[PDB]
RNA sequence: GGAGCUGUAAGUAAGCUAUGAUCCAGAGAUUUCCGAAUGGGGGAACCCAAUAUCUUUUAUAGGAUAUUACUUUUCAGUGAAUACAUAGCUGAUUAGAGGUAGACGCAGAGAACUGAAACAUCUUAGUACCUGCAGGAAGAGAAAGAAAAUUCGAUUCCCUGAGUAGCGGCGAGCGAAACGGGAAGAGCCCAAACCAACAAGCUUGUUGGGGUUGUAGGACUCCGAUAUGGUAGUCUGUUAGUAUAGUUGAAGGAUUUGGAAAAUUCCGCUAAAGAGGGUGAAAGCCCCGUAGACGAAAUGCUGACAACACCUAGGAGGAUCCUGAGUACGGCGGAACACGAGAAAUUCCGUCGGAAUCCGCGGGGACCAUCCCGCAAGGCUAAAUACUCCCUAGUGACCGAUAGUGAACCAGUACCGUGAGGGAAAGGUGAAAAGCACCCCGGAAGGGGAGUGAAAUAGAUCCUGAAACCGUGUGCCUACA
RNA sequence: GGUAGCGGAGAAAUUCCAAACGAACUUGGAGAUAGCUGGUUCUCUCCGAAAUAGCUUUAGGGCUAGCCUCGGAAUUGAGAA
RNA sequence: AGGUGUAGUGGUAGGAGAGCGUUCUAAGGGCGUUGAAGGUCGAUCGUGAGGACGGCUGGAGCGCUUAGAAGUGAGAAUGCCGGUAUGAGUAGCGAAAGACAGGUGAGAAUCCUGUCCACCGUAUGACUAAGGUUUCCUGGGGAAGGCUCGUCCGCCCAGGGUUAGUCGGGACCUAAGCCGAGGCCGAUAGGCGUAGGCGAUGGACAACAGGUUGAUAUUCCUGUACCAGUUGUUUUUGUUUG
RNA sequence: GCUUCUAGUGAGAAAACAACUGCCCGUACCGUAAACCGACACAGGUAGUCGAGGAGAGUAUCCUAAGGUGAGCGAGCGAAC
RNA sequence: GGUGAAAUUUUAGUACCUGUGAAGAUGCAGGUUACCCGCGACAGGACGGAAAGACCCCAUGGAGCUUUACUGUAGUUUGAU
């Protein structure tokens, strides 16, 4: 799936509002990225959240 | 059933009642029993059954067990039975005498 | 369990059974092929292989049994680009893979008709549907709580609060919570400091100890006891009970009517049993039962008891150390809160920014101060609650075959449809077949006799047998209206 | 053999998609909604209307009033001719 | 309790009141094989819904009183289901040639046999794929089915029938397309796709003629072949410069 | 499939003759149809092969061959329409 | 001779004229005509049958279509992060 492997963040839905307060359906998306992580000492490209990597404790190798 | 095949009964109930005969055979999943000039019927017969003339058969047709009474061999009369344990076997014993079968 | 049995289903046939059959209950054995199917393939119930062993034939062909899917977990072995490696690859090991009960639970995703007397907010609804994950229940749960009568002391559910407070094109509508009363009740483990061991590159991981919190707790440093209590542990036995077959179980004869008695009349009797069913009509005393007493080789289930395992320390000190960060929180955009952004607290999701840390932090419905109450960013937890495809025993001022399940009957059948799917009709002879031998007309069908039967105008299209409709006989009337 | 309904396909006709296609079929939401039409089953007794006003996205709908009915209270009798 | 007097007593929508009848429940009190309910008939009673009483039928159950609860009353819904009418002995009996003799039989325009006649003949003949799935053959049958009839039938009953190394398919091949280890993508579900496969309508591939049965035949049989392989016999040549 | 080439594999090969082995599925019947698709023993629809003679260009046409068929209501009458 | 439907149908002993009437009557009024039952024919009437008018209007019905109607929105694009 297309989730963060570390955090769980995923696409989710939610509501577009207009002016009128009109109600659709909307997806959602989590700020994914591919990034070679080394995951249990093998590299390997996942996808990772901005918000993981924010810290600096994800591997960048 | 509380009467069994080659028992001596009395029939309490029915057009045959204070006759006396022997059960010729017993139906337990019927309820039902024949008993030896009881319950006689006229039946007529095609003769596919290897009697050259057909004719009109009279043969014993099933009664409720429950229209017999047994008979108490040492007392000639019909009575209830009970199950009292002989020698360890059980066995059923006259109501109103204490006779056995 | 004790005399018959070889199902519905007769019939013939051939057999079984007191050396205990059929039947009943517990435990086992067998269990072809398809189907997740899984050696490979495939238009399910078929086809075609590999490897090993065995077997058939002189031999080839033939047959038998076993093993061989995929991914996951761990281990081993081989092993690329590429040096060491790693990936890949082979084997072993380990565990999933599907179905349901058309119910109940949680979560993802999520309508519309509809209401608003139109309609976009709103409503229908977070409903229907789809999908994932379950569990016998789930979810919630051990206060960063409810409060401000001064206090309460986890959660869940019921009553009440209350159609209140509120929300709302302030429309239609939506609609709490706490207190109070009940059901049921139970609490616990981690992370960190610190200590010890080991391994590695003075820290930096693994293991074990230690420790668990708010009238702050713990580490730490002092002393002091190795007790006392508890449990939501285990195919640990032992024991009792219990479920799954059963045994025993009172007391009526006549008379009248009738085909038949249980009806009737006459006198009796039994009752810890006068629930109910059956029996040739309506039976406490004929049968099955019922009240009551009694019963278990085997296998479950439950409760104890024992065993074993697992938890369980008091008090005084604060110098220092610890107490969950990309977290809390904030901006922006959505959502959830009864609460529709609103003055909007509280909870959550996406995005970006982003703390303090006990002299701290959070909440008390914008916000600040004060006071009070709590201590988030870690996890687990019985009971009270929801539901019933099934199993056992019952109940009904529930149905009685156009009803009651669609289906009382060989019904999800026949039948319709390419398919998904739609979906019927159809119960009753008689007490017993005693289901009309034989005769007569007829090719038969069908009748007429003769019989059976209480009755056949009960003859199988069989209880009763309405009406429409069709016919036969004829009392009266009818061919100038 | 492929394309499937918020669709496909169309030398283009709203043409075809299993004998009715301006949007298939089936099941479900679902007893959709229907200010509309139709239907609504025994008896007798007492009384007995209206088809008007006002307002209405209202005009064959509705609401209050008027007119009917049942019960009740009460007054110096307030009604009618 | 009733009596007198006066007055009143049409009615849709609709309001009020009081009752009839249906099934069930409770209690009481009863009736039933000396015939319950139901059905049917009758010249019966009450102000109404309705209620009795007899005869016949029927064969087991059912009233009455008081109170209770209701799936409680049908003539209309182009209502639903069943039955049966009307139209009617009417329309229709589905594209065409038959005739007669003899037979069979209870019965024949309609079945069998014969004769002549007529029709199709790039067919109405002969094969075969699909589809159907027993309809094939033999012996019986005449309820239903057959648009009439029926002795007959693609119907019913009882038996039987499909034989291959060479035909077609598999143990051969691939096309379109489909499936798809890992893989890529994606709220879930899943979508796509590599290796690898599946998949003919195409490629490849060894026998024919005749005979035979009521029903099968390039399948059985006869004759004569072919393809792949197996065992053995003889003959040649090669044994690791093979 | 087949034919070649070496790489590899090899102790045995081949010929003649004799004897012998060769599995599964389909294989009835209808099939321009009364037995298939059309609710029907329905004037429709159903791929491929063979499809003769005279006259003829011909598989047209007419009549015929091999072969198949007389077709599932009839008998009269010989009006209108 | 055999076999044998259907649409329709409130019950029907189902005439004509003039009139009447929801304004076009086999059925009402007045008068007139007409013995009873059929068969073959024809269609003037039964406002004949068939279809809950399609035209017309209406329902704060529906659907498809259009656009500089309203409100949204896939897509596209521009900036910030
Ligand atoms: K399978
Ligand atoms: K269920
Ligand atoms: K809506
Ligand atoms: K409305
Ligand atoms: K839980
Ligand atoms: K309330
Ligand atoms: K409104
Ligand atoms: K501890
Ligand atoms: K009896
Ligand atoms: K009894
Ligand atoms: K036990
Ligand atoms: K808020
Ligand atoms: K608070
Ligand atoms: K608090
Ligand atoms: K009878
Ligand atoms: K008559
Ligand atoms: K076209
Ligand atoms: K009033
Ligand atoms: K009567
Ligand atoms: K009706
Ligand atoms: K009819
Ligand atoms: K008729
Ligand atoms: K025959
Ligand atoms: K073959
Ligand atoms: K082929
Ligand atoms: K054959
Ligand atoms: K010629
Ligand atoms: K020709
Ligand atoms: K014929
Ligand atoms: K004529
Ligand atoms: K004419
Ligand atoms: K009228
Ligand atoms: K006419
Ligand atoms: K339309
Ligand atoms: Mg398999
Ligand atoms: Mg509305
Ligand atoms: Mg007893
Ligand atoms: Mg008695
Ligand atoms: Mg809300
Ligand atoms: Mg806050
Ligand atoms: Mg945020
Ligand atoms: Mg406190
Ligand atoms: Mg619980
Ligand atoms: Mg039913
Ligand atoms: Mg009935
Ligand atoms: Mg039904
Ligand atoms: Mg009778
Ligand atoms: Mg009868
Ligand atoms: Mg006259
Ligand atoms: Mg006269
Ligand atoms: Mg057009
Ligand atoms: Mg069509
Ligand atoms: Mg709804
Ligand atoms: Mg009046
Ligand atoms: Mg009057
Ligand atoms: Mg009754
Ligand atoms: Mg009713
Ligand atoms: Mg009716
Ligand atoms: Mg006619
Ligand atoms: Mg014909
Ligand atoms: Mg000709
Ligand atoms: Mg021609
Ligand atoms: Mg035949
Ligand atoms: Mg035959
Ligand atoms: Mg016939
Ligand atoms: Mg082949
Ligand atoms: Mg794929
Ligand atoms: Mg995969
Ligand atoms: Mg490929
Ligand atoms: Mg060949
Ligand atoms: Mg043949
Ligand atoms: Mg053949
Ligand atoms: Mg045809
Ligand atoms: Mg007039
Ligand atoms: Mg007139
Ligand atoms: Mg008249
Ligand atoms: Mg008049
Ligand atoms: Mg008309
Ligand atoms: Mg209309």
């Amino acid at each position: 799936a297309k989730v963060c492997y570390f955090t769980g963040r995923k696409t989710s839905s939610g509501n577009n509002r207009s002016h009128a307060m009109n109600s659709t359906k909307r997806t959602v998306k989590p700020n994914l990225q591919k990034v070679r992580v080394l995951i249990d000492g093998k590299p390997k490209k996942v996808w990772v959240s901005t918000r993981a990597l924010k810290s600096g404790k994800i591997e960048r190798v | 059933m509380f009467v069994k095949k080659g028992d001596k009964v009395k029939v309490i109930t029915g057009k045959d009642k204070n006759k006396e005969g022997v059960v010729l055979a017993a139906f337990p999943k019927q309820d039902k029993v024949i008993v030896e000039g009881v319950n006689v019927v006229k039946k007529h017969q095609k003769p596919n059954q290897a009697a050259p003339q057909g004719g009109i058969l009279e043969v014993e047709a099933p009664i409720h067990v429950s229209n017999v009474m047994v008979i108490d061999p040492s007392n000639g009369e019909a009575t209830k039975v009970a199950f009292k344990e002989v020698d360890g076997k059980k066995v059923r014993v006259s109501k109103k005498t204490g006779e056995v079968l």
